[PDB]
RNA sequence: GUAGGGGAGCGUUCAGUCCGCGGAGAAGCCAUACCGGAAGGAGUGGUGGAGCCGACUGAAGUGCGGAUGCCGGCAUGAGU
RNA sequence: CGAGCUGGAGAUACGCUUUGACUCGGGGAUGUCCGAAUGGGGAAACCCACCUCGUAAGAGGUAUCCGCAAGGAUGGGAACUCAGGGAACUGAAACAUCUCAGUACCUGAAGGAGAAGAAAGAGAAUUCGAUUCCGUUAGUAGCGGCGAGCGAACCCGGAUCAGCCCAAUCAAGCCGAAGUGGCUGGAAAGCUACACCUCAGAAGGUGAGAGUCCUGUAGGCGAACGAGAGGUCGUUGUUCGUGAAACGAUGACUGAAUCCGCGCGGACCACCGCGCAAGGCUAAAUACUCCCAGUGACCGAUAGCGCAUAGUACCGUGAGGGAAAGGUGAAAAGAACCCCGGGAGGGGAGUGAAAGAGAACCUGAAACCGUGGACUUACAAGCAGUCAUGGCACCUUAUGCGUGUUAUGGCGUGCCUAUUGAAGCAUGAGCCGGCGACUUAGACCUGACGUGCGAGCUUAAGUUGAAAAACGGAGGCGGAGC
């Protein structure tokens, strides 16, 4: 049920979720998300295998206050790890209907505050990166908010590179993380929108 | 185990299992006439418990 | 990625320490030593805290009685008299008023006479 | 907000950690510790020693597709041999069968494998037909 | 290890060039280039520097004695400005050289 | 109240956010009579010289007195 | 590329560079000796020859194996592939079949990949149509001291998809936007006030914390030369353990047909299908990481590779085994000079923000050794504590319910483990650091809690975008039992 900032109207489509942003969705959401970008990267040696020793050692029963068979165990110094990380993965895939809720309830999730559709980008003419400076002051952006961008054109996303004020996300390839993470989200090109 | 399956550790719509009567079968017999039908339907639920683990997916 | 343990075993361990003060030799220095003590130290804590009030119990009352036969009574004699006597409910710590207040003992002594014959 | 984001509220506990907890020392005082080899099934108690044979065969299967289910709803959109598909028998591999469990009188004309007695003799009562692959 | 390699161990500057102080110390003094050191990034500029004592076993009746000399530096200086203080000179192009170039912010003399 | 089961939590590394602090000085180390029901947590004072708390969420190589445990360091036997 | 250069080198001297050095990309030219080592010998790096051209000095040749010869091979390679050979511990709670497992190891051949291939086939629709690979079918058919256990294929979804011939762009690099004052400070990049760039706020350097100071970044440009058959006997394979054992495969004896023919379809027969063996090659999709690049809810000096370089020191005759080891400062300004001492070492001076950084140079815990001080101790039987009171000393969470120390009284059998039972004259341990033990995996099984859809619920391989995720219904689970 919302408004569009140039041209146009439109927008007073969209049912959103219900109830009004629901939190606990949101937060397995992400954790997904981030279990998803996450990356297994393990520097263990686990096994007194994966250490180079040679594995007979001296004498077992007779030399006295000793015990041991090798220098490659985990009670050693320099030994292998005992249960030290693996190259895993932890990626799975979250249930198809809670991947479209979530960003759904996301969006709905900025209609107890501000967000943005656009049209008409003819206003950044080219980049020249000021224009874009501009076009947020003319439409109300102080860019003491965190706004994400997303529209087609590369023309105009290309306006916009800074770490104060903005990011992008083009071809509606949004994430619920990305939109959720910065203040202001200008939706902006209406193709996914309405 | 996969031994199991044609032997009765049969499960039923109740989750319950299908064990009945052993008492004599091939070797051994020349007693009475229904020992001999004593041959069963019949069950226990205390090792059933643990028996279709023996079994299980395959049901 | 791995936590190792520092700082966390030293500062727990510097704690125990610190209980440790005027303690002999070993005990007030090393760890496991201080440590161990104070596991005894713990049974002797809780266990003579619920006993120092038998302890006390003991002193009042060896003074009340000295007190009451330096009148001519004694604990018994002087406890029987006074609580036979509905007068007095008195009892805690009576000791310093035998102590401290010879006259007022004096009075409760022939009170507690009174009460008897 | 990510930070003032929620948890679940009671999706998961923390895990279990046998280090520490002040005496635990885990698992069983002997026997039964440090092994892999468990193992609650085996043939030595009353698995074997427990007497069948039969054969194992399991034939042909068919679909179970309710009376009930085919009556009432829908349209009787005249079921036959592929609008089916999306009336959920969903099988392949198999083909169809018709048993009868609920009763409400319709003319009905389907197309399935094979069907049982009083399927046929329900459908038909009620005024339809159902056929079978010649 | 490591070691003054963080530039691609080229020189913003030349060995015959005037050259000031960029924050630093001795702000804005000035004096021209000697010792130009590209791979440790090292610069003596005629203006600052130090006391420094000699150890000398020997040195003509070795006696060892104090001298005067001048401190290096790293990038920090501004390298040849013209218009009366230090700033960024990026720009080239060509003037009286086909196989020369030159440098400039505002202006173009160097 | 022992094995055992159930409940609440403390502390540590990493990660994402949030809020911030630091050469008029970060963490770390040192002492300390205060706070909390415990794990523990602050207040100030001394060291240090380049970085780091707090909050929320997530992930762990995450908590030692023992294993004639491992590497190291330093004692006792002794000025024998 | 356009001013420096003279290797890690710290160091003095000799010098080289604009007639383009140094460095970088590209070729060539030299390249002793050993090693497949190959003139012959040989304890590798040494010892002896011989033939040809000569002007000595010097150059070329002189091993074996298949060939007309041109020409090819000997050896090396972490892992990956195929091949000849092939264990045992272990599981079966003992052990022979069995499992471990065609696992380990030996050996052989080859390449950047291999293998495998163009149906005498799968298979039960008169469908499919070379091989490999992934998903799935599926723990299903089945194998088995029918025990422990082992365990397919077709269909279907994909990645990639060819059959073709024989014998009657990245590579060296150049270009590159935008700041000054004041302030704290030893030092500005921080604070502040105004200002700018942005297709460039990725990062690193610079005396501290960097868009605009250096190098870079987006963007753009960029070369001469260079790279892109049948049977019998003994057996075994695939789920195939002698089972009704088909079929492939050979070790030994045997040894047919050839198109009104031959092999198969799980004893065998007839129908009925599917196919046409005894000749070969054939990228691709698959595997691996010596090596280069990029990233990481990976380590950060007992970690991380063994190594912050060393397979070195060091151990062993040998095969083999095998260490620990990091930090001045921003900058050498690295301490002239003076004092005690042969020295080592320190005390001044000086440099420095700091020498509370001095080269036994970041912090600097603990054990452990001392120096000084406070209160104390030379008739007292002591798990070292605990409680109670008195003396004494001290008052930065701190003049009180204080803090330290003490004298006396009461009480008082280390800890852990193993136990019917531990102060135990039963195990363990010198003390303090630091390391050190319930984990991970699978489209597994079962339960509890929570979430989304809900009589429905979901995808896997893979495809496509990838600061971001969508697509992908093969299949799986409910839905009917006996
Ligand atoms: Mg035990
Ligand atoms: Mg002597
Ligand atoms: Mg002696
Ligand atoms: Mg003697
Ligand atoms: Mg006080
Ligand atoms: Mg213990
Ligand atoms: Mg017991
Ligand atoms: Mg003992
Ligand atoms: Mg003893």
């Amino acid at each position: 049920a919302q408004i569009n900032v140039i041209g146009q109207n439109g927008g007073r489509t969209i049912e959103l979720p219900l109830p009004e942003v629901n939190s606990g969705v949101l937060h397995e959401v992400v954790t997904w998300q981030l279990a998803s970008r996450r990356r297994g990267t393990a520097s263990t040696r686990t096994r007194a295998q994966v250490s180079k020793t040679g594995r007979k050692m001296y004498g077992q029963k007779g030399t006295g206050n000793a015990r041991h068979g090798d220098r490659s165990v985990p009670t050693f110094v320099g030994g292998g790890v005992a249960f030290g990380p693996k190259p895993r993965s932890y990626d799975y895939t979250l249930p198809r209907q809670v991947r479209q809720l979530g960003l759904a309830m996301a969006i709905a999730s900025r209609q107890e505050g501000g967000k943005l559709v656009a049209v008409d980008g003819f206003d950044i003419a080219d980049a020249k990166t000021k224009n874009f400076i501009s076009w947020a002051k003319q439409n109300g952006l102080d860019g003491t908010e965190k706004v994400l961008l997303v529209t087609d054109d590369e023309n105009t996303r290309r306006a916009a590179r800074n770490v104060s004020w903005v990011s992008v996300l083009p071809v509606a390839g949004v994430n619920v993380y990305d939109i959720l993470r910065h203040d202001r989200l200008v939706i902006d090109a209406a193709a996914l929108e309405i | 185990t996969h031994k199991m399956a044609k032997r009765r550790i049969k499960i039923t719509g109740t989750g319950k299992v299908m064990a009945f009567k052993s008492g004599k079968r091939h070797q051994n017999t020349g007693k009475s006439g229904d020992e001999i039908r004593g041959k069963g339907k019949g069950f226990v639920l205390a090792k059933a418990e643990w028996a279709r683990m023996k079994l299980m997916l395959p049901r | 990625p791995r936590a190792k343990t520092g700082i966390v075993r030293r500062r727990r361990h510097k704690k125990v320490l610190k209980r440790a003060k005027g303690f002999w030799g070993s005990r007030s220095k090393q760890y496991r030593n201080a440590f161990q003590t104070l596991l005894n130290a713990a049974t002797y804590e809780y266990r003579d805290r619920r006993n120092k009030k038998r302890d006390f119990r003991r002193l009042w009352i060896q003074r009340i009685n000295a007190g009451a036969r330096l009148h001519g009574m004694n604990y018994s004699t002087f406890i029987n008299g006074l609580k036979r006597a509905n007068i007095d409910l008195n009892r805690k710590v009576l000791a310093d008023i035998a102590a401290r207040e010879p006259e007022a003992f004096k009075a409760l002594v022939d009170a507690s006479r009174n009460a008897r014959q | 907000g990510s930070r003032k984001d929620r948890k679940r509220v009671g999706r998961g506990p923390g895990g279990t950690d046998k280090t520490a907890g002040r005496g635990h020392k885990g698992q069983k005082s002997r026997s039964g510790a440090g092994k892999g080899a468990f193992f609650e099934g085996g043939r030595s108690r009353l698995i074997a020693r427990l007497p069948k044979r039969g054969f194992n065969n399991v034939g042909t299967t068919y679909e179970v597709v309710k009376l009930s289910q085919l009556q009432d709803l829908e349209d009787t959109t005249f079921d036959r041999d592929t609008l089916e598909a999306y009336r959920l028998v969903r099988r392949k591999n198999r083909p169809v069968k018709l048993l009868a469990s609920g009763e409400i009188s319709r003319a009905v004309t389907v197309h399935v494998d094979a069907a049982s007695a009083a399927a046929i003799k329900a459908v038909e009562a009620a005024g339809g037909r159902v056929v079978l692959p010649e | 290890p490591s070691a003054g390699s963080h530039h691609n161990d080229k020189l913003h500057f030349k060995k015959g060039d005037t050259v000031i102080v960029l924050s630093g110390k001795h702000k804005g003094q000035t004096g021209k280039v000697l010792l130009a050191l590209p791979r440790d990034q090292k610069v003596v500029v005629e203006g600052v520097n130090v006391i420094t004592k000699n150890v000398k076993p020997s040195m003509t009746n070795p006696q060892g004695g104090q001298e005067q000399r001048e401190l290096a530096l790293h990038a920090s200086k501004v390298a040849l400005v013209d218009p009366e203080t230090g700033k960024a000179t990026r720009v080239r192009k060509q003037i009286v050289d086909g196989k020369k170039v030159r440098v400039a912010v505002a202006s173009g003399k160097t």
